[PDB]
RNA sequence: CGAGCAGUACAUGCUAAGACUUCACCAGUCAAAGCGAACACUCAAUUGAUCCAAUAACUUGACCAACGGAACAAGUUA
RNA sequence: CUGGUGAUAGCUGGUUGUCCAAGAUAGAAUCUUAGUUCAACUUUAAAUUUGCCCACAGAACCCUCUAAAUCCCCUUGUAAAUUU
């Protein structure tokens, strides 16, 4: 209850909820990995 | 243009009432409050007494059931160390289940 | 309601009180739930089961129905075999 | 005769039961517990106590699981526990070591199911 | 305005008196006067009233 | 209107600024077994266990039993790593282990078992039982002695009794084979004690066995205290449970006072109260082992109410508290019919002054 | 308003008389359904006879 | 909206500048007040009525004896702006038995035991 | 305040289940008053004259 | 801004403590135990009394929507 | 014009000795809002025992946060309350 002292204690929403690159570290990074073989490119 | 009235739902036996087997403790749209010990849930999250005696209302952790695919997902995605809390409201029993009683010396 | 007839000069009693109603010897007041032949088949089980039960009216319902009838049927009778009849008595009341 | 705690509906595991069989299995140990309604543990059943330790080639198979209920059946019926429930998940019901733990149990003696309460 | 709640000589303050509603005062006061401490009234602002 | 909490919020310490990169559950496993640590732990706020868990009193309780034995934990921890390495290192067993074929020996583990954690099992299984909470008022006592009772049924099988488990009377009719390891020169009192089958005194307990003075494992020559006598649960009155007490003396005790006549037939003298017998005994005397089992009622019962206590047979039955229903109203409205057959007695018709 | 489902009637194929009123689609061949007769006490074989109304 | 009114718990909470100034002694708190009823129950709100009938302070400055305890001092702190409080003084002590024909209760709270009416000799 | 909370609960118990007593008495004592037969005949009175 | 539905069942069977209730009534809602079976359906609303009519019984019948509903009746007057 | 006819009017107006006592503002339905029925309130009689005031404790999360308070309520102060 509101007035209570274990007001808010089932609060969980913040919890779980509640690109720009900047000069030191990099925004997004797609690394491609071509190869002959299938199995290598999936294993790797 | 439509109207309608309010559903008089809400607590019906607050903390310390005494109770009776079937008496309604609770009214709710949505889970507000918890069926906990002794008190059963109707179709409508009608919080009913199951025992005779005092209601209780506490805090405890509420681990769903792994069958509820929505509740599964959300503790999932909680961070590791936090614990759900919700109200329960417990029936403690006043009275024994029987006692035993001579009826005969044979 | 004509509380003096024309020819007898004598209270009448209303017939669509006793065409709907039964009155227990003790006072109370019989009757059947509206609708309990109606559209069965949207009704849950749990709500036809209460619709096909006897109920009893409350103080002002069972006053009313009281004016509407003369003595005739306010009498104890003593049918054979008859469904009601351990319901004419109250058992057990205070107050 | 005497009352099982129902309710606890909308969470898990449920309460309505007098002994409850819980099987606890960690990355090497793997342990079983019967334990009472209101908390207190009747009888216990791990990997990690000497006796069943030293007969078993690893503590975390399906033979350990499978060994600790050969050796709990046994000492339910000595403590007097014949019923007890099992409250699984639904992957810990289909893995195979869980399967095993309850045949154990059944062979033994014991039956997985609570008989119901009498009210009348 | 600091200083002059301090420095006032006047025993009385609307403070005092609305929280401890001495007088039955609160039948004639609002709820938003227990925080506002009668410096506002309406959307006027009362820089003299201590 | 708003109050402090009285104590640490739940996800207080939860840091909800770089909450992307923080570890989750990703499973209900992993975030069950947070859940019931937590759930274990006192809080400030009101909770199941303040309401329906057993209450216990702050002050620890007591230990009267026999002293823990001395081992050497590095000896005893460099011998078992030692074996498990030969049993890893041969390829049948980890065959038959990988084939899930496996098995361990029964029998050889409860021997095992019995000697290193068997007694505190059977502490925290008596404990369940309440046998501490009545016998000794809390008071509580490790069995490092193991007790072997045994009845002997026909000629080739027994009875035996561990924890609880249930023994008929009939199977219970005569002196029970009691086994147990000792040292020579020892003094040993035996002890036999129901707690349910009181049929006046809840508090009280009815004496079936005591034996003082017995030298080693020989139960015989132990003194005759008080003649054996078969548990006599009444019929209806539920399951009643047994226990077997196995003493240590450090001195010779005299128990004139204690003694009862061969055979003692008499209820009041078979009253026995483990609490105050051991109160003016405890300086001489220490548990060492416990046993008991639980007792129902059968045919042989009779025969002891009858023939041997020479008395009608009390017949208990389970009473449930009566039904409850509000207060009669002159004007039930809205209710079936059958009302009034809640606040009726007879079933039968009435008729009054007719 | 279209009348999509219509309301029939299920007769008992144990001789009994007992009979029931279920909802079926209007489009749907005649139901044979597996219902408790309480005269024998038993699950028994049902057969659409006669369509009551159109819902 | 006008509700009931929560006075804060720090209101009541005597300073030292206060004993100075009342004579109140916080060690030896005074047994009993002496209530009256200095203003009219009209115009104030139906809880205020009852409180004041539930004391016995029907009639306005009919002085009325309290005990000094919790649950009476709830009922004075909803009415306190109706009526007056002062402690009750007994210089002679407690009225004996032969004595309740002859006390009287003056303004300054003092419930003296022998009420002679004449001038003091002294 | 000369008790705290503790120290005052119970202290006039006794006192107030008398006082309700009174009450219940008082109230569950109402009947009809009693009818002499002196006042019947009193009213003969009325006509009562001189010789 | 919606609703006057639809879908899955065919024990959506039968009975019965104690309660809720749209501020009355009507109506509506939940329900332990028990018999019988198996191993109080989803859904915020998704609905309509009495009389009467049809039927062997069961049961069914109104955009009675002016939705507590009159068996059936408009306009105009300076 | 007479008779039915003292037509009917949810509408207007009127309603005749003395004295005392208790006594005012939740609603629902309605061819209904100028009306009526039920409830609430009020009165009288009766029966019974608790009634009011109220210490903690207790009453939800949400859309992120936020009011005066309210419900419940032992003591205590009081004398009412419920039922017929
Ligand atoms: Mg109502
Ligand atoms: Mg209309
Ligand atoms: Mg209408
Ligand atoms: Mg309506
Ligand atoms: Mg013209
Ligand atoms: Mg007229
Ligand atoms: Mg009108
Ligand atoms: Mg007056």
């Amino acid at each position: 209850y509101k007035t209570k002292p274990t007001h808010g204690i089932g609060k969980y929403k913040h919890l779980i909820k509640a690109n720009l690159g900047t000069d030191y570290e990099y925004g997004v990074l797609n690394i491609h990995l071509t190869a002959y073989d299938m199995t290598l490119a999936e294993s790797y | 243009g439509g109207k309608s009235s309010g559903r008089r739902q809400g607590i019906k036996k607050m903390e310390g009432h005494y109770v009776h087997a079937g008496n309604i403790i609770a009214t709710q749209r949505h889970f507000r409050w918890h069926p906990g010990a002794h008190v059963g849930v109707g179709k409508n999250k009608c919080l009913y007494a199951l025992e005779e005696g005092i209601v209780r209302y506490t805090k405890e952790v509420y681990v769903p059931h792994p069958r509820n695919t929505e509740a599964v997902d959300l503790i999932t995605r909680l961070p590791k160390g936090a614990v759900l809390y919700k109200t329960f409201v417990h029936v403690v029993p006043a009275k024994p289940e029987g006692t035993f009683k001579l009826v005969a010396m044979l | 309601l004509t509380y003096f007839s024309a020819r007898k000069g004598k209270r009448k009693t209303v017939k669509a009180v006793i065409d709907r109603f039964l009155r227990l010897h003790c006072g109370l007041w019989v009757r059947r739930k509206a609708g309990y032949k109606k559209k069965l088949w949207k009704k849950t089980p749990a709500r036809k089961k209460r619709l096909r039960e006897f109920v009893f009216c409350n103080k002002t319902q069972s006053k009313l129905l009281d004016k509407m009838t003369t003595s005739f049927w306010k009498r104890r009778n003593w049918y054979v075999d008859d469904p009601y009849q351990k319901y004419h008595d109250r058992t057990n009341l205070k107050v | 005769v005497a009352r099982k705690e129902r309710g606890w509906r909308t969470v898990f595991p449920s309460r309505e039961f007098w002994h409850r069989l819980r099987v606890i299995r960690t990355q090497h140990h793997v342990e079983a517990l019967v334990e009472h309604q209101n908390g207190k543990v009747v009888v216990s059943a791990s990997t990690r106590e000497w006796a069943i330790k030293k007969h078993l080639y690893s503590t975390r198979n399906v033979v350990a699981c499978e060994s600790i209920g050969r050796v709990l059946a046994q000492r339910c019926l000595e403590a007097g526990i014949n019923f007890m429930v099992y409250q699984p998940t639904p992957w810990e019901a289909a893995s195979d070591s869980m399967k095993r733990l309850q045949s154990a149990m059944t062979e033994g003696g014991v039956v997985l199911r609570e008989p119901q309460r009498i009210y009348e | 305005q600091e200083e002059r709640e301090r420095n006032n000589q006047n025993p009385w303050t609307f403070e005092r008196i609305a929280t401890a509603n001495m007088l039955g005062i609160r039948k004639v006061l609002s709820p938003y006067d227990l925080t506002h401490k009668g410096k506002y009234w309406g959307k006027f602002y009362m820089p003299k009233r201590v | 209107r708003r109050t402090p909490p009285l104590g640490p919020m739940p996800n207080s310490d939860i840091d909800l600024s770089n909450l992307e990169r923080l570890e989750k559950y990703r499973s209900f496993d992993r975030y069950r077994r947070r859940a019931e640590q937590e759930a274990q732990a006192p809080h400030w706020w009101r909770t199941y266990r303040e309401y329906f868990g057993e209450k216990t009193d702050p002050k620890e309780k007591i230990d009267i039993g026999l002293p823990p034995p001395k081992v050497s934990r590095t000896q005893q921890l460099l011998e078992r790593k030692q074996a498990i390495q030969e049993l890893r290192a041969n390829v049948e067993e980890e065959r038959a282990a990988r084939l899930r074929t496996a098995s361990v020996p029964l029998d050889a583990v409860r021997a095992e078992w019995e000697r290193t954690c068997g007694p505190y099992h059977k502490q925290r299984l008596a404990e369940y039982y309440g046998l501490y909470r009545d016998l000794f008022h809390g008071a509580t006592f490790v069995p490092r002695v193991p007790l072997h009772v045994a009845y002997a049924v026909g000629e080739d099988d027994l009875m035996p009794v561990y924890c609880g488990n249930e023994v008929t009377p009939t199977e219970a009719a005569q002196a029970p084979e009691v086994t147990y390891e000792a040292e020579e020169g020892s003094l040993w009192t035996l002890l036999l004690t129901s707690l349910d089958g009181h049929l006046l005194e809840p508090d009280a307990e009815y004496l079936h066995w005591l034996l003082t003075n017995i030298p080693g494992n020989r139960v015989a020559e132990g003194q005759v205290t008080c003649p054996y006598l078969p548990p006599f649960p009444a019929r209806g009155s539920g399951i009643h449970r047994l226990a077997f007490l196995l003493f240590k003396q450090d001195q010779p005790i005299d128990f004139s006072e204690d003694a009862r006549p061969s055979p003692c037939y008499q209820l009041a003298q078979r009253t026995f109260r483990t609490f105050d017998f051991y109160k003016k005994h405890q300086e001489t005397m220490t548990p060492a082992g416990l046993s008991f089992f639980q007792c129902r009622w059968d045919d042989s019962v009779t025969y002891i109410f009858h023939q041997l206590l020479d008395m009608r047979e009390p017949v208990f039955e389970f009473v449930r508290p009566p039904p409850y229903h509000p207060k009669q109203k002159r004007f039930p409205h809205r209710q079936p019919l059958r009302y009034l057959d809640r606040y009726r007695d007879s079933h039968e018709p009435t008729y009054g002054i007719y | 308003s279209k009348s999509k489902n219509i309301l029939v009637r299920m007769v008992s194929e144990a001789g009994t008389g007992f009979c029931f009123n279920t909802k079926r689609n209007r489009l749907r061949e005649k139901l044979t359904l597996l219902h408790y007769d309480p005269v024998v006490k038993q699950r028994v074989l049902f057969v659409e006879k006669k369509k009551i109304r159109s819902l | 909206k006008f509700t009931r009114s929560r006075i804060p718990e720090k209101v009541f909470q005597a300073s030292p500048e206060d004993h100075e100034k009342y004579g109140g002694d916080p060690q030896n708190p005074h047994k009993l007040h002496i209530v009256t009823r200095i203003k009219s129950t009209r115009r104030r709100p139906y809880w205020e009525k009852d409180i004041i009938k539930m004391l016995g302070l029907e009639k306005a400055h009919t002085p009325q004896v309290h005990k000094n305890i919790p649950s009476v001092n709830a009922k004075l702190k909803v009415v306190k702006h109706l009526i007056r409080i002062k402690p009750l003084k007994l210089p002679q002590g407690l009225p004996a038995e032969e004595n309740m024909s002859n006390t009287c209760l003056k303004s300054t709270g003092e419930l003296v035991v022998q009420w002679h009416l004449k001038p003091v000799e002294q | 305040p000369y008790m705290t909370r503790e120290q005052e609960r119970g202290h006039a118990a006794v006192r107030r289940r008398e006082a309700f007593e009174a009450i219940k008495a008082a109230a569950t004592s109402k009947f009809p008053p009693h009818r002499f037969i002196a006042d019947q005949l009193d009213h003969l009175n009325v006509t009562k004259k001189w010789s």
